[PDB]
């Protein structure tokens, strides 16, 4: 709703999961 | 889910586990973005060929779990469907066009470091992420082979023309699809049983997860598609809106 | 409510009766919102000259009302608050500047035709029906003198330069006030106790009832000030989109 | 939310309270 698509485990426990970097990797313009 | 791997615990807690009342038996997937509704795939409810005629009575859900086979004991949830709403111009068809459902939930549903909602996209977040050789994460439980426990693969977003080409059906503009080109060597593909299942995407902007797609087709067991979450939003906020009390 | 009249059944839904533990004695007024979400006057919680220091645990309230005294039973909803929001910058000192505050509730709450919330006003909606000659309806229970059931008076909006010159206390935006000139004979005026209840009006607009106001300071038993909902929304919404699960 | 301030006994019913005209009465730009 408003505090949504945070993970309580670790976007608030400001904690990264295994594979999200490797999202992350496959983005950024230029 | 194919080539897949163990997610860790509440990795993906805005998911939900589509599970028929009788006999015992996992059937799709969801997502759950309020707290009272999930989203899913049409053809989990609504697909004559396979005898789907699925009432709101007849199936429950499951929210905030790791395990298929088990049960966590106040950890994950049990919860009932008020109500199912299928798409009004949905194409089972053809090409399965606009493959997207909303079931309320009988009850209400408290929020836990486990159970928790999924962001749904907006102007920016929908025309930035959604790219050529960009890729979010297809979470689902279906077959290896079977997985004791959730599992979580990351795949890429396969460009307008090439999905064209590599299949026989005719893609409206209310999907996308996505899987590994043969090229590399990453195989990977969400396989039958992860249908109505959340894609997911963690914008770099504000570090939020977003569902831009629904597991439609995603064969595995060729590229799997998914219903365009965003092309279709403004439905999705004209059933909140207007049911949902 | 005095030289008030009777409301007839589901008048105002989204009335609330702020009824304190113990003793059993009815407090202010408050309004429905959302489906977890009362709005009332700060005064009501807050104000230390009447050892007014209230908790949490300390209040419940009362929804989809007629009567005072009585229990309708299973028509009306007892309900307990699991927090309190006081504004940060709230003024008991001088002039109740941003006399507001939000309650959230334990469980949430199933609606009916007795039970329903108020629309919160937006742009158009605020400085289309604020004005000059225009009224809005204060419901309330507190005295007469005692009403068997719920009030309901319809009072006019007075203008700016008016009520500052007619009152002592320095007013400021984050307010405005209602009640009949002396003039013409009509009184009317919002009495003590039913302090944090709703100004509602009618949009011509889209035949919705909004809250524009809140019985800061009704008196009555001059005129009755009330804080200025709409210009103190960006708070409400700042509460609720944070906390509120 | 999105259904708010329609009494579900008037505006849904197209029924209207005793006094709800009164208000009406004291508006209309001009
Ligand atoms: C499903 O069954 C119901 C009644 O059992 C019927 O009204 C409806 O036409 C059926 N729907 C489809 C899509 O076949
Ligand atoms: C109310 O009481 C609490 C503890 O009992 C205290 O922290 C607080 O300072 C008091 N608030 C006011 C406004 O007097
Ligand atoms: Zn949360
Ligand atoms: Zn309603």
């Amino acid at each position: 709703e408003a505090d949504c698509g945070l993970r309580p485990l670790f976007e608030k426990k400001s904690l990264e999961d295994k594979t999200e970097r490797e999202l992350l990797e496959s983005y950024i313009d230029g | 889910i194919v080539e897949g791997s163990d997610a860790e615990i509440g990795m993906s807690p805005w998911q939900v586990m589509l599970f028929r009342k009788s006999p015992q038996e996992l059937l799709c997937g969801a997502s759950l973005i309020s707290d009272r509704w999930v989203l899913t795939a049409a053809h989990c409810l609504l697909y004559p060929p396979w005898d789907k005629n699925f009432t709101e009575n007849d199936l429950l859900v499951r929210i905030g779990k790791h395990s298929r086979t088990r049960y966590e004991r106040n950890i994950e949830k049990i919860s009932m469907l008020e109500k199912i709403y299928i798409h009004p111009r949905y194409n089972w068809r053809e090409n399965l066009d606009r493959d997207i459902a909303l079931m309320k939930l009988k009850k209400p549903v408290a929020f836990s470091d486990y159970i928790h909602p999924v962001c749904l996209p907006d102007r920016e977040t929908a025309a930035s992420l959604l790219q050529a050789g960009y890729k979010g994460r297809v979470t689902g439980w279906g077959n290896l082979g079977q997985p004791s426990v959730l599992q979580v693969v990351n795949l890429p977003i396969v460009e307008r023309p090439v999905c064209k080409d590599s299949t026989r059906i005719r893609i409206t503009d209310n999907m996308f699809c996505a899987g590994y080109k043969p090229d590399e060597g990453k195989r990977g593909d969400a396989c039958e049983g992860d249908s109505g299942g959340p894609f997911v995407m963690k914008s770099p902007f504000n570090n939020r997860w977003y569902q831009m797609g629904i597991v439609s087709a995603g064969e595995g067991c060729k590229y799997g598609f998914y219903t365009h979450v965003f092309r279709l939003k403004k439905w999705i906020q004209k059933v909140i809106d207007q049911f949902g009390e």
